[PDB]
């Protein structure tokens, strides 16, 4: 969720 | 004088246009023309990709234009994992499997870093968190190292509006967006060129403006992307010269010349027919048919997207097949030769390069008819010049066909070959009885009897290799030269  | 070749961008992977436009840049250098590679699209990592192919001094992207990046190159590496420790006194922690950092001021978090490389020397985004680990903005880093984009999130990580920055820091471009089936559309375009500030609704608005900064009189254009460019040229003015390439067949059904649809990608260039001064297509063949197709309204010229430049014939009876494995190249019927073959030539081997969907149903035939040490789905491959050098013969199955660089590159190796009599390609590359056979779309028996017929004649196979290396050498290097320079010399004067 905090990468992409 | 430049003559622009306008694509769209580069892959890892270049594609057929990506290719025919570098091969064309190549030649173009050697005649001694002013050429460059123009790409539309924003890639940040176009530089890389391009690398092993032109030089930045040989393309100008229109988004490296408009935040002054054209012809820049790499960077000094910088460590930002220094910066961001020594400098900044931040926390960094290393995410497991990955190139990652959650970067932290104390429990603060931060920022989400990846990287590309596992040296950690190609920063390649970073994502900024609020106070409610909502995530704000991706920072969009460009390989040779400067911050390419930031783009502005709402809701669900929905792209709302990207700013696009010179490397310095300076914002060059804005875009803002709306949602429509799932996916952000552009709805505004702001740029920060000459000092002045300009608007736009879409990207096809601002390439338009873009072509018309290159231009100086005496320039001419090549429209090879044409879903994009033609859409494009469309919106400059007549002015300014341009040339479509087609790259493909240009009709939805090849079976109704007159009537049929053009191509999708290839309708607003037909529908504005006036405004380019030629179209280019690969093959004599097509070019009679878009000439009546468009009767005559604009020039229509064949120039081959390729041209031919080791041991060779150094003859078990090797027959090959260089085609992705997809519906149209119909590839079991090549199996089904092999099937009816063996018993009269069990010293065969049929070698099938390339790659596809079909791949699986390729395997079961071969083990159904047990030909498993008689047919070999070899898979792509980089380069092919060994396994051309002992082919006795290449085979064309396919039901639609485009002018193919690979039998090109096969009869330059002195390879004959036998294809079915469809368009387009077999026709151009291939003279019945001088360096292979064209046979009947689907005769799979006409097929056997004359695959059957040159191995028999060894002596014919070698007439027909000598003339496939004489077919090749018609689409020499010298020979794709002249006729580039001519048709630039007319396509100008006729603009005078
Ligand atoms: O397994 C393969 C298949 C194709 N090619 C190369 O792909 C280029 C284009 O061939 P073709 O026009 O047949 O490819 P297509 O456009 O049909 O995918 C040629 O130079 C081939 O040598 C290759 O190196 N290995």
């Amino acid at each position: 969720s905090d990468s992409d | 004088s430049m003559n622009y070749f306008v694509g769209n961008s580069l892959g890892v992977n270049l594609t057929g246009i990506e290719k025919a436009i570098i091969n064309r840049l190549n030649l173009f250098k050697e005649m001694g023309r002013p050429a460059q590679c123009v790409f539309l699209s924003w890639n940040r990592y176009l530089y890389r990709n391009a690398q092993n192919y032109i030089t930045s001094s040989d393309y100008i992207n229109m988004y490296d234009f408009f935040q002054e990046a054209t012809y820049l190159e790499r960077n000094e590496p910088f460590d930002w994992l220094s910066y961001w420790t020594d400098e900044c006194h931040y926390t960094l922690k290393h995410v497991e499997n990955s190139h990652d950092f959650r970067i932290y001021d104390q429990e603060r978090f931060l920022m989400y870093a990846h990287f590309q490389d596992p040296k950690y020397r190609i920063l390649d985004y970073v994502n900024h968190f609020d106070s409610q680990r909502r995530k704000v903005k991706r920072d969009f880093y460009d390989v040779r190292g400067f911050l390419s984009c930031s783009r502005i999130l709402v809701d669900k990580q929905q792209t709302l509006c990207e700013f696009f920055y010179n490397p310095e820091g300076d914002t060059k471009l804005e875009k803002y967006f709306s949602y429509k089936d799932g996916k952000p559309e552009v709805q505004k375009i702001i740029v920060y060129y000459a000092n002045k500030q300009y608007f736009f609704n879409n990207e096809t608005e601002l390439g338009a403006f873009f072509i018309k900064q290159l231009y100086q009189h005496g320039d001419l254009f090549f429209s090879d992307r044409n879903v994009y460019t033609a859409p494009i040229f469309n919106l400059t003015p007549e002015s300014i010269p341009v040339v479509a390439v087609l790259h493909s067949t240009h009709i939805k059904n090849i079976d109704a010349l007159d009537s049929s649809p053009f191509k999708n990608v290839y309708k607003a260039m037909f529908e504005n027919l006036s405004r380019y001064r030629a179209i280019i297509v690969s093959t004599e063949q097509q070019k009679l048919d878009v000439e009546k197709r468009i009767n005559h309204t604009i020039p229509v010229v064949n120039i081959p997207v390729g041209y031919s430049e080791t041991p060779v014939q150094t003859l078990s009876v090797k027959l090959i097949s260089v085609a992705r494995y997809s519906p149209e190249k119909q590839l079991h019927q090549q199996i089904e030769l092999i099937k009816r073959l063996v018993s009269y030539v069990p010293k065969i081997e049929l070698h099938m390069y390339g790659f596809g969907s079909e791949s699986k149903k390729l395997n079961e035939l071969i083990q159904k008819y047990g030909l498993e040490n008689h047919v070999y789905l070899r898979g792509f491959l980089s380069n092919l010049d060994q396994e051309y050098s002992d082919a006795y013969l290449s085979l064309i199955t396919s039901n639609m066909e485009g002018f193919s660089l690979a039998l090109l590159e096969s009869l330059a190796h002195g390879v004959p070959v036998i294809s079915y009599d469809i368009k387009y390609g077999p026709n151009e590359l291939i003279t019945s009885d001088f360096n292979g056979y064209l046979i009947t779309k689907n005769d799979e028996d006409a097929l056997f009897d004359k695959v059957k017929y040159v191995i028999d004649h060894p002596e014919v196979q070698q007439r027909l290799s000598k003339g496939s290396l004489a077919k090749a050498q018609q689409y020499s290097k010298a020979s794709l030269i002249k006729q580039w320079d001519q048709f630039v010399r007319l396509i100008l004067e006729h603009h005078h």
